[PDB]
């Protein structure tokens, strides 16, 4: 049951990302309209100024976070997959791969390798000497709404926000402001 | 009533109110024994009185209440406050006390205070139960100050090369090292004119030494 941990995990990555970025959007909305103002809170819109760029940062790790789980999520499905797929059908993939496997039966680390090559690369050819046709195939089985309510790809709003790279000073730096933040927060 | 009004009031309004009140021999004299006499004659006649001020306690803990408009100057103006407030109603030191004064007995010099109805901005009841300074916890210099007037002032260029050279923050702990002839003390009424204008919030005053 590994998988369905792996799903619920992402899911939380997921709704945390959300009301973390709702919380951002609340922090620019008030930040502003404590800007139209002139002079009124200077100190106060500083501090403003922190919280936007300590809810920025913070928002980022979590969209990071949320991408890298989403990859192990993916992988972890595909891998099992793969895997019942191939108990299904393995002996005729052995049958047409049969000379990469006696390569790998009994010989070395460096005649393994090199039939490892040969298997990979000949596989490779004969993927795309294959799907020239292009057709559309649904999902799997009993994997039709793991497919689904993950989504193909992560959304639009996580890619526009990853992109910026902080440097690990910066993110030490911005953990412990997030750290006296919810020091405040918690008085 | 209120001898603030009739301290910050300048000297001539102060001296024609004494010859509109019945006394007009009080003019050659200290500015604290003009107020003395006034506010004795005033008592005298039997009205309301009100009285402000900041208090201290001497070796034999028996208090004096000083002016900020006299410099805490130890004249008349001053007012006794004796250590039972300070057993009973639990008033440290320096606590800002405003509210009724008492006219001084025969043998009293200075006022007495009948009760106190504002300590600190806040009411005299809560104020027993306030936590200490020194029993808070410190921390460091985590909110910040700026000293940019922000109408593009004639003179800001001043607080705005202060504040690229070293940024001022609450709590902070600086020095402002200079030989003679810098200009510090025209600066240091900027960056006091200017917090006073930009943070109207925040209490301001200057502690000037000889
Ligand atoms: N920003 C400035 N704009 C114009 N003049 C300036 C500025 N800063 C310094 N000065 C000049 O520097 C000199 C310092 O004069 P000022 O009386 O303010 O000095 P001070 O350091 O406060 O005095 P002191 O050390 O003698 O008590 C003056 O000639 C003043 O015109
Ligand atoms: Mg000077």
């Amino acid at each position: 049951t590994a998988l369905q941990q792996a799903f619920d995990t992402c899911q939380n990555n997921k709704a945390a990302w959300l009301q973390r970025k709702n919380e951002l959007a609340a922090a620019e909305q008030e930040y502003l309209r404590l800007l139209s103002g002139e002079g009124r809170n200077v100190s106060r819109l500083d501090e403003l100024r922190n919280i936007i760029e300590v809810r920025k940062w913070q928002v980022n790790q979590a969209a990071g976070r949320y991408i890298r789980s989403h990859e192990a999520v993916q992988h972890i499905s595909i891998r099992d997959r793969l895997n019942d797929f191939m108990q299904q059908h393995g002996t005729a993939l052995a049958a047409a791969l049969a000379p990469e496997l006696m390569g790998y039966s009994e010989l070395t680390a460096i005649a393994r390798n090199c039939a490892i090559q040969r298997a990979t690369d000949a596989l490779r050819e004969a993927l795309l000497s294959w799907l020239a046709k292009g057709e559309k195939i649904n999902y799997s089985a009993q994997d039709s709404d793991i497919l689904t309510t993950i989504g193909f790809r992560p959304d639009v709003a996580s890619v526009d926000d990853s992109r910026e790279k902080f440097t690990p000073a910066q993110n030490m730096i911005f953990s412990r402001k997030s750290a006296q933040l919810a020091s405040r927060q918690s008085v | 009533m209120n001898l603030t009004e009739l301290k910050n009031t300048p000297v001539s309004e102060l001296i024609t109110l004494g010859e509109n009140m019945g006394l007009e021999n009080l003019a050659r004299m200290r500015k604290q024994d003009i107020i003395f006499a006034i506010l004795k004659q005033h008592a005298k006649s039997g009205e309301d009185i009100f009285g402000d001020g900041v208090l201290e306690i001497l070796q034999d803990g028996f208090g004096f209440l000083r002016s900020a408009d006299s410099s805490y100057l130890a004249g008349p103006d001053d007012i006794y406050v004796s250590p039972s407030q300070i057993r009973r109603f639990n008033l440290r030191t320096g606590d800002t006390i405003s509210g009724k004064i008492r006219p001084p007995k025969e043998g009293e010099r200075y006022f007495a205070l009948l009760k106190v109805n504002e300590v600190n901005f806040d009411k005299p009841e809560n104020a027993r139960n306030k936590i200490l300074f020194e029993n808070l916890t410190p921390l460091h210099a985590n909110s910040r100050l700026r000293m940019e007037r922000g109408n593009g002032s004639t003179e800001d260029l001043t607080a705005r090369v202060l504040d690229l050279a070293s940024p001022i923050g609450r709590g902070q702990r600086g020095l402002i090292v200079a030989p003679p002839k810098a200009g510090k003390t025209m600066l240091l009424q900027n960056i006091a004119q200017s917090i006073a204008y930009n943070h109207p919030d925040c209490v301001l005053m200057v502690l000037l030494i000889d």
